[PDB]
């Protein structure tokens, strides 16, 4: 769309909508037993997790943390994927939002 | 940012097996609802082809044989369509060719711990002429099939008749009901070792990541999620400085 006009922060919360998106659209995926549908979407949510741990500036204490959730949300959604697990999805949904509420607020406050 | 970046490096060969794993279990997951909808058909089936036996109403049965033949036509149907990134699953693609080998194709997955050791996968014909009564060899005779039942010939015939009389079409459903259970439970079989896989896989992880392997639980997650979060808003810039490293292109591939 107009990505280049985005600030680096923002670009971030981009992540996060689109990793909360995309578990969603897999847990209505697990509701309509649409297994193709539901893995495509839990691997494009761990793409994204990755793609935020990997990012990490580990010079930064706050990585650490960050870094430690991303990786429990990660092993989460692949548990949720081979198990069908919804209350799993809803799980890491929390988290997810706890980060991208965060991040929006620091951000703005910045 | 470099520390994160062969991190990437380290567990690269981890996450692709991960991924592939993933897709592998899907792929099955797809092909066992697809049978489980064909076994709930052959059910049906079958509640018809008794309903058809102790029926003495002609009309009746070939009311009886229409839905019968719907159903069959319903398990063709799925057996067709059921696909996986555009593979066909239950349409004897890979079926097993004992007779033919130059013929048969196979599934490949990769098992075991560091998801390297390769095995072959086989899944029969799922269709309405390739389930039923089987002879020797993997083929089915003639009125031998599901697609052959024709409950109206129980008008002419005595219950006991061979092939069509009403007690050998009913064996027609029972062996074709248990041939689907087996194809299912063969591909559980193979799910449960990619699943093994996986968590091996995820071990390897937790101990190349000492320290980010650091959350076990619900109750750990939970609690750091809130930490986490509430050190995000007391610390913006240091936030903006830890994760804040993204470039634009890499975000609109993943966002796909």
């Amino acid at each position: 769309n107009s990505v280049n006009t985005a600030t680096p922060g923002e670009l971030t919360l981009m992540l996060y909508n689109g990793c909360l998106k995309f578990i969603r659209l897999a847990a209505q995926a697990i509701e309509n037993d649409d297994m193709e549908r539901k893995n495509e979407n839990l691997i494009k949510a761990q793409n994204i997790i990755q793609e935020l741990n990997f990012t990490l500036n580990r010079n930064i204490e706050l990585s650490a943390s960050m870094g430690a959730m991303y990786d429990y949300m990660y092993r989460r959604l692949v548990q949720a994927n081979i198990k069908n697990d919804t209350g799993m999805l809803a799980e890491v949904e929390g988290y997810v939002t706890d980060f991208r509420d965060a991040w929006k607020q620091a951000i703005q406050s910045e | 940012l470099a520390i994160s970046e062969k991190m990437r490096g380290q567990i690269r060969g981890l996450e692709m097996a991960s991924k592939n794993s993933q897709d592998g279990i899907s792929l099955i997951q797809t092909a066992e609802g697809a049978l489980t909808e064909t076994h709930a058909i052959l059910q049906r089936v079958r509640e018809l082809v008794v309903q058809a036996g102790n029926t003495g109403t002609a009309t009746d049965l070939q009311s009886i044989q229409d839905e019968i033949s719907a159903l069959t036509d319903e398990i063709d149907g799925i057996s067709n369509r059921t696909e996986f990134n555009g593979k066909k699953l239950l349409d004897g693609t890979y079926k097993v060719d004992t007779a033919t080998p130059a013929n048969q194709k196979n599934l490949v997955f990769q098992i075991g711990a560091n998801a390297t050791q390769q095995i072959s996968v086989n899944i029969e014909d799922m269709g309405a002429d390739a389930l039923g009564i089987k002879e020797a060899d993997g083929s089915i005779a003639a009125l031998h099939s599901v697609n052959d039942l024709d409950v109206t010939k129980f008008a002419d015939n005595a219950a006991d008749t061979a092939d069509i009389g009403f007690d050998a079409q009913l064996k027609v459903v029972d062996e074709a009901i248990n041939q689907v259970s087996s194809q299912r439970a063969k591909l559980g079989a193979v799910q449960n070792r990619l699943e093994h896989t996986i968590n091996n896989l995820s071990a390897s992880g937790e101990n190349l990541t000492a320290a980010e392997s650091r959350i076990r639980d619900v109750d750990m997650a939970k609690e750091m999620s809130e930490f986490t979060k509430n050190n995000i808003l007391s610390q913006a810039s240091q936030a903006m400085l830890a994760q804040a490293n993204q470039q634009p292109q890499n975000v609109l591939q993943l966002l796909r």
